[PDB]
């Protein structure tokens, strides 16, 4: 009913997890906890080691002629379940399974990246590119032993964030540009309806223009850009538009011009874009566009992995442009965290 | 949140019909639209669904390849295309939505539109006469709705109108009866007034 | 060094050498009379 | 996946506890939802995830799961709780709905009044014969009508429960051609109503 | 080298001791053997011509495939298209300069423009071969770069710096070392063009060695290394390492023969090799062409 379960061969090394998605609050991440039932008669001297790892699998959609391991671990922890207070779920699992139930738990440190999967190109291959978290349990006399997967159970977990309860002030920004006569030229006021938007929710932007110059504007260009700030060995900012709208509206050489534009980012029209940041895949499935990474006020440290943010950019091709930053995120479930049984096309 | 539906009507086997359901109060990309069957006297049955965010399209085995479901994001509405309609397609079709990401069941349902497939034509009803009881028989009428009144609606208590029943020829037939004390005969007159607006036929018996 | 430029230079030098050798051979043949 | 609801039809009274149950052919996790549909109205979502009550639904309704078996409990019944309840599993694209379970208003058993109307003169003139057997008001819905003729080609329709004195009303008709009606002389419909101690047969002669 | 004019002038000043090629007049040399280097470098001409023709055809096909299929467009494929265009231009310039020089005011200009174009295209091809390896190295060890400033810098380094030292060489040659047709060698000025190419070759070889050793370290494990190194060899132009820094030698020496008969063929067929390996049979291209442990469970607790 409640807890997930997975097993691995004769070792009976069945690992139990109460949830697959662990929500992250900007200064406290939900503790990982679980139970790993095992058969001591089979383990004998071998110790039951469980490990949590966050791994960035970097470009191996490029470099296929070098197919090897293109990964770095961002975080690792290990716990010797078989030689911390037990949670209620852990207590219930121990009571149910009995003597051979040995619990485990990990504290994920704050400011690690959330589970984000970079989208494949055509001819997609391999587990993922991007950041994923994994729990595995295995039997060995030492953690340095070479595991051969015979008696190892591996589960992929996700670290996720949900939209904060209180939205901030509506994103408002403006830019002013002057040329030639420069008497009182264009100022480009732009304002979003709100700062926080949910996946599939339209993005509404209000824009104002005052074209008091001899040259007019031919088009009004509105688009939502995903700014995936990547970091591993070097740091980079990839701009991949997720919603784009072109308006042929023109501003006369006059004082005022008003209009409101609505956009809605979705994954159907952005599948072909290789490298687009997507919410971490729990398996070989499909997930929505990556949620904004919320950051604490301490420092936007070059933090490893992918940090995702969104801005809508409004441009006037007389060009005058201004960006409105916003948060694209799921609301807090108020229920069980996982996908809630999205139909499977068996 | 309201899901008003349109496109219901009467068609013959092998024809095509269009069902349109205007969506209000929710976004197409933030929701998944579904169509559900309900045959007369039977349970529900899913036929098709669409998820615009992932632009998926699913159909039932009895519906795969015959119907087509599309959504108009600009108009905020969903359309179901029906082709090669057969006899068993006769059912009430409801348009339902669900949250795009966290399904959480079908939350909102629109008023179903009746879809009927048959080769019969619009034939006018035939009226025949039948504590004591009395009634009349309405038979050989293809259109579903029927209006029956006794003594111009004067008699209401003790009046029973049974559901229509299909006939091997595709026509419907129902019986209307009224219970009255046997001591009132000879002075009280009973008249059955049946109106069939689909054929614009009125008969008094 | 790079094969292409060296080959081009050698071809040019061979062309010049062959032309002057042919000139000298013709002069020698004429001198023999 | 097949979902069979054990109670095809259920009867209860206001204030009673009703427990609808269903079972799936194979495990579908907690991805099971229950719907309520009034006659002539669209279904209404009651529970999703097999244990979460939909916002605005009365708190009396409760969902439960036992392996492949799922149970819906209405707790203290109310006048608005008499309807048809359908289950659903949405773990797989081929979503399967249940057969449906109707909740019936239960009261004292009442015997029917059998009435048989011979075909009218106009009916014979039209070239067809249609004799109708009427039972009027009677609470049980399991009553059956058998036709005796000097079978098979018969029609039946039952009115839903009444408003105040909730009782089902059943009518059955026997269809025969003019020649078939003429060649026979005696007709009768026998009712096997549960409330009746013994079957009651009413007959008439063509003449 | 002494031209016909040199001998004419020496004779004008007056077997004789003043002739370079030192019955009477017994000054005959072994010209019969000298008259076969024509067939030697004609064989070289034939082999490089066929190789470059095949390479040009393959590269044209590859560039068309990459350009038309817009879903393949990306920085990697942009660099691949640049490299293919560089190879095609090198082959075309080789053919054009061969035709111009060997007939198969305007005197010096007609030949020198073709020579400059050929040298510039050869240099830009050699530099793009190294640019590809530099992009592989950045992806392997300096992953996730902006790739836009990187693309611009790679294009500049591949097109201008070759143009830079080619301009230096041609300016110097025209100003102070102009000798009729520009197919001759004027002292050490050839080293201006040559040294950058050798530096690029050695740097590319160093990058190739680094990548190969890293791949081997990451790792019948020797089986996997073979495929990777063999695939990378054409990309990095490893064959250039064999005969770089070798002094120009007599045109008929055994070392010269073994150098040329191998290097010319390998250079001619390098374009075909790279086009086959990295475009036709590499990942997404084939798909685009053709389309044109136990299970997890849940329990109670």
């Amino acid at each position: 009913t409640r807890v997930f379960k997975k097993a691995s061969c004769n070792g009976k090394l069945t690992v139990y997890l109460g949830k697959r998605d662990f929500v992250d609050h900007i200064d406290l991440v939900d503790p990982v906890d679980g139970v790993v039932l095992v058969d001591p008669e089979y383990l004998k001297e071998r110790r039951v080691y469980v490990t949590l790892t966050c791994a960035f699998r970097y470009g191996r959609e490029d470099l296929d002629v070098l197919g090897l391991t293109f990964r770095k671990d961002l975080f690792c922890a290990n716990v010797q379940s078989f030689p911390k207070p037990l949670t209620r779920l852990q207590e219930r699992l121990i009571k149910k399974l009995g003597e051979h139930a040995y619990p485990f738990t990990f504290e994920i440190p704050p400011n690690l990246p959330c589970s984000v999967t970079l989208q494949p190109g055509p001819e997609d291959t391999g587990k993922a590119c991007g950041v994923d978290y994994e729990v595995k349990a295995f039997c060995a006399e030492n953690l340095e032993e070479k595991i051969h997967k015979r008696n190892s159970v591996r589960l992929v977990i996700r670290k996720v964030q949900y939209a904060p309860e209180r939205p901030g002030p509506q994103p408002t920004a403006e830019t002013t540009r002057q040329f030639l006569m420069s008497d009182k030229p264009l100022h480009l006021e732009a304002s979003l309806d709100k700062e926080i938007y949910y996946h599939g929710e339209p993005i509404s932007v209000n824009v104002h223009v005052t074209n008091n110059t001899n040259k007019t504007v031919k088009k009004i260009k509105i688009s939502v850009r995903q700014y995936a700030d990547i970091c591993l060995f070097n740091t980079a900012q990839y701009k991949c538009p997720v919603a784009m709208e072109e308006a042929d509206d023109t501003v006369a050489p006059s004082s005022t011009f008003c209009k409101v534009y609505t956009l809605t980012p979705f994954l159907c029209n952005n599948r072909e874009k290789r490298g687009l940041a997507l919410d971490g895949k729990l398996k070989h499935e499909d997930t929505n566009l990556a949620s904004s990474t919320l950051l604490r006020e301490g420092a936007n440290r070059e933090i490893l992995g992918i940090i995702v943010s969104y801005k809508v950019k409004v441009k006037l091709v007389v060009d005058v442009a201004v960006e409105l930053p916003f948060t694209l995120m799921h609301p807090k479930p108020k229920e069980e965290p996982p996908h809630r049984e999205v139909p499977e096309n068996e | 949140v309201q899901l008003v539906e349109s496109g219901g009507g009467l068609v013959q086997p092998g024809g095509s019909l269009r069902l349109s359901c205007a969506a209000s109060g929710f976004n197409v990309y933030s929701s998944s639209i579904h169509w559900v069957r309900q045959a007369p006297g039977k349970g529900l049955e899913w036929v098709a669904s669409i998820s615009s965010y992932y632009c998926y399209t699913y159909y039932a085995d009895s519906v795969k390849g015959r119907f087509t479901i599309s959504a108009d994001t600009s108009k905020n509405t969903a359309y179901l295309q029906m082709n090669s309609l057969r006899a068993e397609d006769t059912a009430v079709y409801y348009c339902a939505r669900s949250r795009q990401f966290w399904y959480s069941g079908l939350d909102y349902w629109g008023q179903g539109t009746l879809v009927t497939v048959s080769s019969a034509s619009t034939k006018g009803p035939s009226v025949f006469p039948l504590t004591a009881a009395l009634g009349c028989l309405v038979k050989d009428y293809f259109p579903e709705p029927v209006t029956v009144s006794w003594n111009s609606g004067a008699l209401t208590s003790g009046v029973h109108t049974f559901p229509a029943v299909l006939q091997s020829s595709g026509l419907y037939s129902l019986s209307s009866v009224v219970t009255v004390p046997s001591s009132s005969l000879g002075t009280q007159t009973y008249i059955c007034n049946v109106n069939h607006k689909p054929s614009n036929t009125k008969v008094d018996k | 060094a790079v094969a292409e430029i060296q080959l081009m230079h050698q071809r040019a030098k061979w062309i010049q050498d062959a032309r002057r050798r042919a000139f000298l051979h013709k002069l020698i043949a004429e001198i023999h009379t | 996946i097949q979902m069979t609801q054990s109670p095809s039809s259920l009867s209860a009274s206001v204030g009673d506890r009703v427990t609808i149950t269903c079972r799936a052919s194979q495990s579908v996790s907690s991805a099971v939802a229950w719907y309520q549909q009034k006659p002539g109205k669209a279904p209404k979502l009651l529970i999703y995830s097999a244990s979460s009550l939909y916002s605005g639904v009365p708190s009396r309704f409760s969902g439960s799961r036992s392996g492949t078996d799922f149970t819906l409990t209405i707790s203290s019944l109310q006048p608005e709780d008499f309807a048809t309840y359908y289950c659903q599993q949405y773990k797989y694209v081929p979503v399967t709905f249940g057969q449906g379970t109707k909740v019936e208003i239960k009261r004292t058993v009442a015997a029917p009044s059998v009435f048989i109307f011979p075909p009218s003169d106009s009916q014979l003139k039209s070239g067809t014969a249609s004799v109708v057997c009427l039972l009027n008001n009677f609470y049980p819905r399991e009553a059956k009508v058998q036709w005796k003729v000097d079978s098979g080609n018969s029609q039946e329709s039952v009115t839903e429960q009444d408003s105040k004195d909730s009782t089902y009303s059943l009518s059955s008709t026997l269809t025969l051609s003019k020649a078939d009606y003429e060649k026979h002389k005696v007709y009768a419909c026998e009712v096997t109503h549960q409330g009746l101690s013994s079957p009651v047969t009413k007959s008439f002669n063509r003449g | 080298v002494m031209t016909k004019e040199e001998q004419i002038f020496l004779l004008h000043r007056a077997c004789p001791d003043y002739i370079y090629d030192f019955n009477y007049s017994e000054c005959v040399k072994f010209l019969t053997n000298e008259t076969r280097e024509r067939e030697v470098f004609d064989r070289l001409g034939m082999i490089y011509t066929v190789g470059y023709s095949v390479s040009l055809a393959s590269l044209t096909v590859a560039v068309l495939i990459l350009a038309y299929f817009r879903r393949l467009h990306c920085t990697r494929n942009y660099i691949h298209m640049h490299l293919f265009l560089s190879f095609m231009l090198r082959a075309v310039s080789i053919f054009v300069k061969d035709a111009v020089l060997y007939s198969g005011a305007a005197g010096y200009a007609g030949c020198r423009v073709a020579v400059t174009f050929f040298l510039y295209f050869l240099a830009t091809n050699y530099y793009w071969i190294l640019v590809e390896g530099l992009y592989l190295h950045s992806l392997i060890f300096m992953a996730f770069f902006s790739e836009k400033k990187y693309l611009w810098g790679f294009t500049v380094f591949g097109w201008g710096l070759p143009a830079v030292f080619v301009a230096v060489w041609v300016s110097v040659r025209a100003t102070l070392a102009n000798t009729g047709c520009w197919d001759l060698s004027s002292g050490n000025k050839k080293w201006i063009i040559q040294v950058p190419i050798l530096a690029s070759i050695v740097l590319n070889f160093i990058l190739f060695i680094n990548i190969v050793r890293v791949l081997a370290t990451k790792l019948q494990q020797y089986r996997k290394l073979l495929k990777s190194t063999l695939v990378l060899m054409p990309l990095f132009g490893v064959h250039y390492i064999v005969f770089m820094a070798t002094p120009y030698t007599e045109v008929s020496g055994t070392l010269w023969q073994v150098q040329m008969h191998y290097e010319m063929l390998f250079n001619s067929f390098q374009g075909f090799f790279v086009a086959i390996i990295y475009c036709f049979c590499n990942g997404e291209v084939q798909a685009e062409i053709k389309k044109s442990v136990s299970h997890t469970s849940v329990t109670n607790g």
